[PDB]
């Protein structure tokens, strides 16, 4: 159900600007945890959180020319499956 | 006036109480937010009322308005069975509140 | 087991009540902090005692101890009125609260 | 009388570190509000609150060589008695 439509709004060799659809007011969660990592798995991933009143998020320090997986988790699994996309910088 | 503040404190208490169950695990932003605000306001106005009112009376009337708002909302909104017992109990509660204000 | 945790939750209820009275409207640090932490404690121990005991009777005994002990320690510490009327109307009020929370 | 002994601990052309006596643990308040402005007049007086678990506070962004008055208020003046000082940066 939420979040939906995770699209990379903008991109730079070393940075992505992503966004999602927070949904209707009764679907607005308190926070989304964004997780970005090399689309393979060199060692861990990388993760931060964003207040639920925000639908966009910037990601920096990415290796240029590398495909990354980017997931946007709701606080709990109740709201919906964690959406995620692939993008090569 | 402190009694009016106390009534309003009970009101915000029941409002944050129900917005709390409307927030799942403190995750829905809007309900969690209503609860946060209503908690702050309920407890703030409750403290202000306690500044001039006896604690055993202010707390009791605050909890009583919380319970009365909870039931009134359940019966009205969330479809709750209105029994003779619950009627008698709301009557006892309103009588207690009114008689406490009436012996100031 | 959870019965005594419920009892303790009610004790911390009256604790944060009396601590709120001493804080003169969240202005005196320590009574304000006893209030906040006693809140958190009572709510957590209520969640504990309620994941076992019936929410009806759990809330009934919880708010009963809270309100009654608040009235008591008010009559005692802050030497609040102990009239025939006030006590009778407090009886009506607390019985109404205990009854409404014992039927949900 | 909360607080007591408002003094400038450390100083700079542009900043003052002040401290006061929070009193006994039953005189401790939830917050102090500090005021500071040019002793001359000209404009109003800057202000900010400070947690009552703090006997010190720093005042930054000040004109060098200018004399400021600095008051420290409790929440209410029940036991309150606003203590002020003068300090020239
Ligand atoms: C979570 C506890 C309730 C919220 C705390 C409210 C703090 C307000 C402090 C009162 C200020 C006193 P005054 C006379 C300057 O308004
Ligand atoms: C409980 C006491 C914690 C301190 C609260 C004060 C917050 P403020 C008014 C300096 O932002």
């Amino acid at each position: 159900s939420v979040p939906t439509k995770l699209e990379v709004v903008a991109a730079t060799p070393t940075s992505l600007l992503i966004s999602w659809d927070a949904g209707h007011w009764w679907e607005w969660v308190t926070y989304y945890r964004i997780t970005y990592g090399e689309t393979g798995g060199n060692s861990p991933v990388q993760e931060f959180t964003v207040p639920g009143y925000s639908s966009t998020a910037t990601i920096s320090g990415l290796k240029p020319g590398v495909d990354y997986t980017i997931t946007v988790y709701a606080p709990t699994s109740d709201y919906g499956s964690p959406i995620s996309i692939n993008y090569r910088t | 006036m402190a009694w009016l503040i106390l009534i309003i404190a009970g009101i915000f208490e029941v409002v944050w109480a129900i917005a709390l169950k409307y927030s799942n695990g403190f995750t829905r932003l809007i309900p969690s937010m209503i609860t946060l605000i209503g908690m702050l306001i309920s407890f703030y106005l409750l403290s202000q009322a306690t500044k001039t009112l006896p604690i055993g009376t202010a707390y009791a009337i605050w909890t009583g308005i919380g319970a009365l708002g909870a039931v009134i909302c359940g019966i009205i909104f969330f479809k709750e069975p209105l029994t003779a017992l619950r009627i008698v109990f709301m009557i006892l509660l309103l009588t207690g509140i009114i008689g406490l204000k009436a012996t100031s």
